[PDB]
């Protein structure tokens, strides 16, 4: 297993290797942050579908 | 005239009772007394504005 953490790398020379995990051309234009917007934004929106239930028990729905 | 108005008018009143409850059997219009027992809302339309208990 120790081997296999390195299998990616044991095809590519010092400078692919470089060039492929260090050497990533800079773009800072990506929203990054949407996964954690979509994650936690889910609970609102998981929110307007559950106000929803048709439990009729009002305090089954508590 | 004073007579006529109130002939019609208590069959007025019995009219505009009948028009909730309607007339089944020769009771007449909302002449069943089992109506005003206890009652309670349907199943299928609850009480949507508030708590019941
Ligand atoms: C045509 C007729 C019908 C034929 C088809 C019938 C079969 C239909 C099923 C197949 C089609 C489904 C379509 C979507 C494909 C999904 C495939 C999939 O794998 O999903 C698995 C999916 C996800 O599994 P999961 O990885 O465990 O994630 C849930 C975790 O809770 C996550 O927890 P977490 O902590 O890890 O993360 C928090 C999470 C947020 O998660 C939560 O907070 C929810 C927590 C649940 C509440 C907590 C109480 C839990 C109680 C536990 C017991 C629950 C049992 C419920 C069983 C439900 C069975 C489905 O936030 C997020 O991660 C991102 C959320 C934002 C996602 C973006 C929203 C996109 C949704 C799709 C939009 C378009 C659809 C139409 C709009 C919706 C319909 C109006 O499983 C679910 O279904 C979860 C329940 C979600 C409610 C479903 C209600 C929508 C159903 C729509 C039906 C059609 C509309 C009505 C049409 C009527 C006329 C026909
Ligand atoms: C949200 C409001 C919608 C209506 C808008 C009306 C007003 C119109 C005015 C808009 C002016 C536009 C100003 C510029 C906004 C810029 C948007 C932005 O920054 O985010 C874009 C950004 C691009 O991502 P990157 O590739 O990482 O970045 C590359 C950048 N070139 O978009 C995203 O990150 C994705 C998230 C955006 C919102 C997604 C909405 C999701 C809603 C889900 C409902 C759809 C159903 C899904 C069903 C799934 C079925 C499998």
């Amino acid at each position: 297993d120790f081997a296999e953490l390195l299998r990616p790398l044991r095809s590519l020379s010092f400078n692919q290797v470089v060039d492929r995990y260090v050497l990533i051309p800079p773009n800072h234009t990506f929203y990054r942050n949407w996964t954690y917007e979509k994650f936690l934004g889910g609970f609102g929106l998981s929110y307007l579908i559950l106000r929803e239930l048709p439990l009729r028990n009002f305090y089954a729905r508590v | 005239i004073e007579r006529m108005t109130e002939i019609a008018l208590h069959v007025f009143r019995k009219a505009r009772a009948g028009k909730v409850r309607p007339a089944q059997d020769v009771r007449g219009p909302d002449g069943n007394v089992n109506d005003f027992l206890e009652q309670r809302r349907p199943f299928e339309h609850p009480n949507p504005t508030g708590v019941t208990h």
